[PDB]
């Protein structure tokens, strides 16, 4: 029918500071339909034990839905998220920056 | 608490 | 503070690959209390927050049985919406569907809802006044005769004004040291040259609770959003928020903007600046 891509962000619960325990999140949200797959990196590597909320949706429709895994972040570690969804000719990865 | 009503299309 | 409970299910069907997903969700406002999951390996209605696990085992009992007898009702319309379009066997297809009551800050019934929709556009909705439908196109018009026939909006409306608001003020009784406290947001703003002769602002906002808030800068005084770059309100997973919003300005004039935030968690609106 007619599909929506997401949006994605990719951030962490607290502001980080290396050697500090914390959450990395990725927010996936304003896709139609509601099957995703969603993949936390650290340099470039699947994290296997990430947690995700009960899907839902906004009231216009689309569906969002969080991904976190706990993690202490470092100066050399890079963090990513990478999505995929049927509107997606490839997965899209997403990298985390601090600041962003 | 949900609601009870059936809805059939 | 005006509060709402909202409902949301969803129902998936995917052909060769078994019986229709169904998936319901409930809120207050902006916390999530419970959840059912018609794939789980013993579907239940299970509790998502803590003020709620209190609730004795005649609710939780009752809880499911609704939510399993609506998971066979909506398998059975995604397959009546099959025939409505006059779609194939072979395709996957949603059903969506929120609804739910909203109070005053009285704590009076404000409105209700009652809204469906198919693959993603506007099906049927109840209207405001709980006694009549808007059908989206000839498909649910044939549902709206049937729900006419069967006085449907009725029982909604009894739902909406009763057991809604009811149990929606418990909930908020039982859950007022959450549901009932604002946090408002940390603030700050960031600064970044993009080159030598512009630098972007980030004016920031966390940690705060309910997810409504207004970010907007201005630049002499004057709001700018064309010119404003705002991300959607995220979830941080520990109930919070999380937004920001960021200009492009002329290297020199960053004391020209200022950033104005909204939210019910402060006593008036903050204006902010960045500080070098």
């Amino acid at each position: 029918m007619i599909q929506r891509t997401p949006k994605i962000q990719v951030y962490s619960r607290h502001p980080a500071e290396n050697g500090k325990s914390n959450f990395l999140n990725c927010y996936v949200s304003g896709f139609h339909p509601s099957d995703i797959e969603v993949d936390l990196l650290k340099n470039g590597e699947r994290i296997e034990k990430v947690e995700h909320s009960d899907l839902s949706f906004s009231k216009d429709w689309s569906f969002y839905l969080l991904y976190y895994t706990e993690f202490t972040p470092t100066e050399k570690d890079e963090y990513a998220c990478r999505v995929n969804h049927v509107t997606l000719s490839q997965p899209k990865i997403v990298k985390w920056d601090r600041d962003m | 608490l949900s609601s009870p009503v059936t809805k059939s299309w | 503070g005006s509060h709402s409970m909202r409902y949301f299910y969803t129902a998936m069907s995917r052909p060769g690959r078994g019986e229709p997903r169904f998936i319901a969700v409930g809120y207050v406002d902006d916390t999530q209390f419970v959840r059912f999951d018609s794939d789980a390996a013993s579907p239940r209605t299970e509790p998502r927050a803590p003020w709620i696990e209190q609730e004795g085992p005649e609710y939780w009992d009752g809880e499911t049985r609704n939510m399993k007898a609506s998971a066979q009702t909506y398998r059975e319309n995604l397959r009546i919406a099959l025939r409505y379009y006059n779609q194939s066997e072979a395709g996957s297809h949603i059903i969506q569907r929120m609804y739910g009551c909203d109070l005053g800050p009285d704590g009076r019934l404000l409105r209700g809802h009652d809204q469906s929709a198919y693959d993603g556009k506007d099906y049927i909705a109840l209207n405001e006044d709980l006694s009549s439908w808007t059908a989206a196109d000839t498909a649910a018009q044939i549902t709206q005769r049937k729900w006419e026939a069967a006085r449907v909006a009725e029982q909604l409306r009894a739902y909406l004004e009763g057991l809604c608001v009811e149990w929606l003020r418990r909930y908020l009784e039982n859950g007022k040291e959450t549901l009932q406290r604002a946090d408002p947001p940390k603030t700050h703003v960031t600064h970044h040259p993009v080159s030598d002769h512009e630098a972007t602002l980030r004016c920031w906002a966390l940690g705060f609770y309910p997810a409504e808030i207004t970010l907007t800068w201005q630049r002499d005084g004057e709001d700018q959003t064309q010119d404003t770059e705002l991300v959607e309100t995220r979830p941080a997973g520990d109930r919070t928020f999380q937004k920001w919003a960021a200009v492009v300005v002329p290297s020199g004039e960053e004391q020209r903007y200022t950033c104005h935030v909204q939210h019910e968690g402060l006593p008036k609106p903050l204006t902010l600046r960045w500080e070098p």
